[PDB]
RNA sequence: CAUUGCCGCGAAGCUACCAUCCGCUGGAUUAUGGCUGAACGCCUCUAAGUCAGAAUCCAUGCUAGAACGCGGUGAUUUCUUUGCUCCACACAAUAUAGAUGGAUACGAAUAAGGCGUCCUUGUGGCGUCGCUGAACCAUAGCAGGCUAGCAACGGUGCACUUGGCGGAAAGGCCUUGGGUGCUUGCUGGCGAAUUGCAAUGUCAUUUUGCGUGGGGAUAAAUCAUUUGUAUACGACUUAGA
RNA sequence: GUCAAGCGUUCAUAGCGACAUUGCUUUUUGAUUCUUCGAUGUCGGCUCUUCCUAUCAUACCGAAGCAGAAUUCGGUAAGCGUUGGAUUGUUCACCCACUAAUAGGGAACGUGAGCUGGGUUUAGACCGUCGUGAGACAGGUUAGUUUUACCCUACUGAUGA
RNA sequence: CUCACCGGCCGAAUGAACUAGCCCUGAAAAUGGAUGGCGCUCAAGCGUGUUACCUAUACUCUACCGUCAGGGUUGAUAUGAUGCCCUGACGAGUAGGCAGGCGUGGAGGUCAGUGACGAAGCCUAGACCGUAAGGUCGGGUCGAACGGCCUCUAGUGCAGA
RNA sequence: UUUUAGUGGGCCAUUUUUGGUAAGCAGAACUGGCGAUGCGGGAUGAACCGAACGUAGAGUUAAGGUGCCGGAAUACACGCU
RNA sequence: GAAAUUGUUGAAAGGGAAGGGCAUUUGAUCAGACAGGCCAGCAUCAGUUUUGGUGGCAGGAUAAAUCCAUAGGAAUGUAG
């Protein structure tokens, strides 16, 4: 007989199997559409998650009632440093889909990215693209004749990049390698700026702007092996059940005799990958730059980086990404963002954000002050030796 | 009669064509059908919508994956009719199976071979004029197929070389048929004529 | 010590509509309303055709990724009982969903076309063809031997080579020239027997090994130790001459 | 559902609709006794999933005795929702509210090695009626042990030649 | 301004009431699903007609096995007379009946049977005979007894309880 | 003519019937079946159609079929949808 | 010193059981003959069948038709 009360499901049939990702690195399952009449640009970027500060800034919303107030927001902060340029692949479309027709590499790479290529690095001969470097060596030509194959074919080019994670607070040492795609107009002219940008830079600034919706691709805070109260939110079971509380009680009907797939069960909670879309970009900040943190309101010399550092981060000394709210994974994990794949008119986009104040005091408590010099003024003078 | 057989599925009723493949499958005739797209089923194009979507209703209640897989391109619509008209899961009929090979558009080796029909399963020759009919392309379009732009890009590229191919060869014979006339009426061509050739 | 003795505060970590953030836009349709419009000289949303149109559907997008679906790319081990790879030819063993003259390439229409020719270059004129591949090409020679000329400068096999086109899986297609044979296009000479009146009478193409002689390259992964962005154990993510 | 006497200020059919009559369903209760008596755990609730459509709400529409507003009839449609309580073991009911709405059902009258055990249905006890009595009562009342998964599949995750 | 009516307008069929074939409406259920499936539309649908073809342990013919019947067969039946031969028909089977056989322990008789130069037992994808119950042989292992035939006898044959 | 086993729960179909709104319901009549029975066909099935069975061989068939699964005509013909 | 059950070696097969029946392939293993055994082919026959070609007859309205002659007629009317 039927359910006797109404109630929707527990959990989002959408995101499923709820397994752990494949990658530390999510994949970007779609790029933004091309449009051969604008330049050449990366649809995505790398970045390395710090932690969240929050703001303060101004309202421009017509018809709120804190409309030219003050809010306070959260905001998460990417460190990016400046991606290498490392490669060019092209991509044929076929009746079975996308087909890589062939990669071309740049001459030098550095020991980050060559690292990528090996398990064992302290132990190896370190003959990663040791043949490959000799075909540049002669003038290029087995070079260029790929290049003229991604020319003449290759209806999609993608740009291989690595991140600099050595110009980062993390012990890894061994960078990550993506494929970005070009966007922009002629492939030919899509190859020719892949080859110009061999062994370059590219910084967030060049590829980001203030106030631009952007999607985080990432893979989310692991957790292990989860019950079903936590994993799909069912309601706990009363006090007096005996074999446990934390349980779906009736896993399925009689019939059909087997337990569906729509039934909420324990397992893997966490580390899947996630796209979340629509978050504004609120600081593009430089890394060359001191008074990173300060706003025009503020003009306090200080860089992003909080008191005592970013709890488990670091700090940063790299260009960042301030983007408003909470985005997936945890803090040191690398993480994409891309472009917005629709162009969002909604009022909450289009909206120019200024910055009236970032907090920068310690995570690693409750802290009281934003810089070392305000807490000197607080307190005066300690015991502690001149 | 030929190694394997390429039929150009163009205009071609999908079950008549799919119980005479079948046949020559279980009789050991390997056969590769081209240009799946261009099949077609008769009746109008709604009543076959409606039969894909009867069809991609019915799936394994438990697990989705296990179910009926219902595959969307228009050579495996093609590929799930001639199943069913074979014991595919015999030996003898996986083997029959394995001597199958169906595409949409014409790809490489087959784009240079001869293409045949069957002319029992010509949709030309066997519906009466006026009756409706669907292409498998726009079906498969419409049930979730990716790739019929792909395939219509292909197709008029391949054409193209196609039609500088035919060119040369009717520029040859034209030579070929004009010395064979110059071979007529001489005394081997009349020696010839009299048996009949 | 009081099975964390108790009380206040308490970082970190976890966590809460008890806290924040974010949750896309295109196509095809249903009902229905229409257009043109016959049937039925009128009319008519319908019969042929066609427009719009729903929280629908299918895409976009989002999750997983076939552990018997696929692609691209980097490196590939000798001073290591001389290992690895490629090329060629000698012999073995495994087999074979089944060689036995050739899978012989327009595209579109089918109440229409193909071919040839001509002009005004068209949705043209004229002629011709179909009525099946019952075709076309190929096919003579000890499973095809040895040899002599005639005519022609054609055809064809194999390697060498020039140039080009082909990425849907191109792995093929078209060429330029020189060798190198053969030629049944025509006319001759020699041989075949006894496999004893038939007994596939063995002539195909994959895997491999091993032998010989000719090139080429000179690594990683895993355990163990370590990390904690990970985690029941595996696995994952890091580090280490 | 058909038919349409009649109601609907005139007007059969906007909405209804008598006397008749044709069906569908299997969520009611009977009818039967085919399966199970070397046992298929017997009510309700809690929890949780899916399915149906005979659609309460939401989307788009057609009709009205549709001026507006609010309603009523009908179409496509099950995509998405369909509540919090008082009393009762209840199913059902009834009321207070809130809501866009508080639609109807199925899945061994879904679901007990998921729970709970209020009810019913063992053994204790009381009452009323019946019975001479022992005792009876689909009459009332109170108290009354809820066992086992480590196997196979299925499912959820996790490795892997 | 509206009608039964008409012509300088046209240019050959049209109207009404029915009858019944197919199709459609009536036609709504719960896991996903069933002309058996795939599919199929001058069909691979429906109604009908004509031929060809396919294939049952059925029919025809032949062989062999059994059974039952009806016969033949004695003066070397050119030595097997519940024997041999001829002819014909027939052969499903639970419960059950009857027959002919196979096997096991023990007894009387016989083969002046087998055996430490290897009895019995046991193992053997080795062989032979029997429709079968079973019987026989070869090889291995083994170490003291055991077989055939004619009869007698029973505590005589196992997958279950 | 003697002797003796098992059985003395039946069930289905066509036709004729009774009770019941009805039932794969309950109860009778006649025959044929299943039980007790395989085989070919009806996808599947105790009972329906066909046909009942020693072991084989060849031929022809029944019922049912002949697009393909699947042996056998994508037969021929007149229409209807 | 049997079986159940197990180890090792050998052989073989293995996409959600395995086992079995008919038939053959392949592999392994095994019995046998001539002093005619096996397996075949052809011819001429016999038995049972299947598929063709072709000859001569019989019947019916002693086919009906066509054809031939003759009479009459029309229209989906030929020439004038
Ligand atoms: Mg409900
Ligand atoms: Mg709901
Ligand atoms: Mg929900
Ligand atoms: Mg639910
Ligand atoms: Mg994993
Ligand atoms: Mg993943
Ligand atoms: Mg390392
Ligand atoms: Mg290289
Ligand atoms: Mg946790
Ligand atoms: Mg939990
Ligand atoms: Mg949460
Ligand atoms: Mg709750
Ligand atoms: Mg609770
Ligand atoms: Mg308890
Ligand atoms: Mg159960
Ligand atoms: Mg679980
Ligand atoms: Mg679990
Ligand atoms: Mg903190
Ligand atoms: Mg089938
Ligand atoms: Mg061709
Ligand atoms: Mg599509
Ligand atoms: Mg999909
Ligand atoms: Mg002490
Ligand atoms: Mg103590
Ligand atoms: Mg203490
Ligand atoms: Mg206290
Ligand atoms: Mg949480
Ligand atoms: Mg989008
Ligand atoms: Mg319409
Ligand atoms: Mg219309
Ligand atoms: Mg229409
Ligand atoms: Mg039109
Ligand atoms: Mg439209
Ligand atoms: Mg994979
Ligand atoms: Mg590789
Ligand atoms: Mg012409
Ligand atoms: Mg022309
Ligand atoms: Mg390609
Ligand atoms: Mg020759
Ligand atoms: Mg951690
Ligand atoms: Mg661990
Ligand atoms: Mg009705
Ligand atoms: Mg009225
Ligand atoms: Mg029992
Ligand atoms: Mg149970
Ligand atoms: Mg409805
Ligand atoms: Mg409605
Ligand atoms: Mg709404
Ligand atoms: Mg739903
Ligand atoms: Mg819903
Ligand atoms: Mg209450
Ligand atoms: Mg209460
Ligand atoms: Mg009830
Ligand atoms: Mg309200
Ligand atoms: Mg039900
Ligand atoms: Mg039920
Ligand atoms: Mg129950
Ligand atoms: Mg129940
Ligand atoms: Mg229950
Ligand atoms: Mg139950
Ligand atoms: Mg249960
Ligand atoms: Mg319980
Ligand atoms: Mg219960
Ligand atoms: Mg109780
Ligand atoms: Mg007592
Ligand atoms: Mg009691
Ligand atoms: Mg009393
Ligand atoms: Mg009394
Ligand atoms: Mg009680
Ligand atoms: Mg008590
Ligand atoms: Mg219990
Ligand atoms: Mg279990
Ligand atoms: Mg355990
Ligand atoms: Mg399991
Ligand atoms: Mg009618
Ligand atoms: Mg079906
Ligand atoms: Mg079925
Ligand atoms: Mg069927
Ligand atoms: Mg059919
Ligand atoms: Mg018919
Ligand atoms: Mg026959
Ligand atoms: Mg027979
Ligand atoms: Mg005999
Ligand atoms: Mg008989
Ligand atoms: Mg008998
Ligand atoms: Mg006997
Ligand atoms: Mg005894
Ligand atoms: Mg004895
Ligand atoms: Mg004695
Ligand atoms: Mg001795
Ligand atoms: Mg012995
Ligand atoms: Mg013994
Ligand atoms: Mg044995
Ligand atoms: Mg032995
Ligand atoms: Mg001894
Ligand atoms: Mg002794
Ligand atoms: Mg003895
Ligand atoms: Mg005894
Ligand atoms: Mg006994
Ligand atoms: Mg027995
Ligand atoms: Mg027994
Ligand atoms: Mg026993
Ligand atoms: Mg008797
Ligand atoms: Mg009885
Ligand atoms: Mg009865
Ligand atoms: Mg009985
Ligand atoms: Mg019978
Ligand atoms: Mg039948
Ligand atoms: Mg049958
Ligand atoms: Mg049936
Ligand atoms: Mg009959
Ligand atoms: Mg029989
Ligand atoms: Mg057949
Ligand atoms: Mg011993
Ligand atoms: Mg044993
Ligand atoms: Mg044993
Ligand atoms: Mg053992
Ligand atoms: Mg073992
Ligand atoms: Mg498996
Ligand atoms: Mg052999
Ligand atoms: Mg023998
Ligand atoms: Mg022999
Ligand atoms: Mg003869």
């Amino acid at each position: 007989s039927h359910r006797k009360y109404e109630a929707p499901r527990h959990g989002h049939l959408g995101f499923l199997p709820r397994k752990r990702a494949a990658s530390i690195r999510a994949r970007v399952k779609a790029f933004p559409k091309d449009d051969r009449s604008k330049p050449v640009a990366l649809t995505s970027f790398l970045g390395y998650k710090a932690g969240m500060t929050t703001i303060v800034r101004d309202l421009d919303r017509p018809g709120s009632k804190f409309h030219k107030r003050e809010v306070v927001e959260a905001v998460t902060v990417v460190d990016t440093p400046p991606v290498v340029v490392v490669g060019v692949v092209g991509y044929v479309e076929t009746p079975r889909g996308l087909r890589s027709l062939t990669t071309v590499w740049a001459e030098h790479l550095s020991d980050e990215v060559k690292r990528r290529f090996y398990k064992n690095w302290y132990k190896s001969k370190k003959k990663a693209f040791t043949k490959y470097s000799a075909k540049y060596a002669q003038d290029g030509a087995g070079i260029e004749r790929e290049l003229a194959r991604i020319k003449k074919y290759a209806s999609v080019v993608r740009v291989l990049v690595h991140t600099q994670i050595r110009k980062t607070p993390l012990a890894q040492k061994k960078a990550h390698l993506a494929e970005i795609q070009l966007n922009g107009g002629s492939i030919s002219e899509k190859v020719d700026w892949a080859r110009e940008h061999f062994e370059k830079t590219v910084a967030v600034d060049s590829v980001f702007e203030q106030n631009e919706m952007i999607d985080a691709i990432a893979v989310t805070k692991g957790h292990g092996f989860e019950g079903v109260t936590h994993r799909w939110g069912t309601k706990k079971l009363p006090r007096k059940t005996h074999r446990g509380l934390r349980k779906v009680a009736c896993i399925g009907a009689w019939h059909p005799a087997h337990v569906m797939w729509s039934v909420a069960r324990a397992g893997q909670r966490g580390y899947h990958s996630r796209t979340s879309i629509n978050h504004k970009i609120y600081r593009v900040g430089k890394g060359d730059d001191e008074a990173n943190g300060a706003t025009s309101f503020d003009r306090t010399k200080k860089t992003i980086t909080p008191m005592g550092g970013f709890v488990h981060y670091g700090e940063i000394k790299n260009d960042f990404i301030m983007v408003k709210g909470c985005i997936p994974g945890n803090r040191k994990r690398i993480v994409t963002l891309r472009k917005s794949l629709y162009t969002n008119t909604s009022r909450k986009a289009l909206e120019e954000v200024s910055l009236k104040w970032i907090d920068t005091a310690s995570k690693f408590g409750k802290g009281r002050f934003q810089t070392p010099a305000e807490k000197h003024a607080f307190m005066g003078t300690l015991k502690k030796d001149l | 009669v030929e190694p394997v057989v390429v039929i150009d599925g163009k205009g071609h009723l999908v079950g008549r064509l799919a119980s005479v493949v079948a046949k020559q499958l279980l009789n050991g005739q390997k056969i590769v059908v081209v240009r799946a797209e261009e099949l077609n089923i008769s009746g109008e194009f709604f009543r076959n919508k409606l039969k894909y979507h009867d069809f991609l209703r019915k799936a394994t209640a438990f697990n989705k994956t296990r179910g009926p897989f219902h595959f969307r391109a228009p050579s495996r619509i093609f590929y799930k009719a001639l199943r069913g008209m074979v014991s595919h899961k015999t030996a003898r009929g996986k083997a029959a199976l394995e001597r199958l090979k169906v595409f949409e558009g014409i790809p490489p080796p087959y784009d240079k071979k001869k293409r045949v029909v069957v002319p029992q399963a010509l949709r030309v020759l066997r519906l009466k004029p006026g009756r409706k009919y669907t292409t498998l392309g726009k079906l498969s379009t419409s049930v979730g197929w990716k790739y019929e732009d792909v395939v219509a890009k292909l197709e008029a590229k391949r054409k193209v070389s196609s039609a500088e191919y035919y060119a040369k060869k009717r520029a040859f014979t034209k030579k070929v048929a004009s010395a064979n006339a110059t071979a007529a009426e001489s005394d081997v061509a009349k020696q010839l004529a009299a048996l009949g050739y």
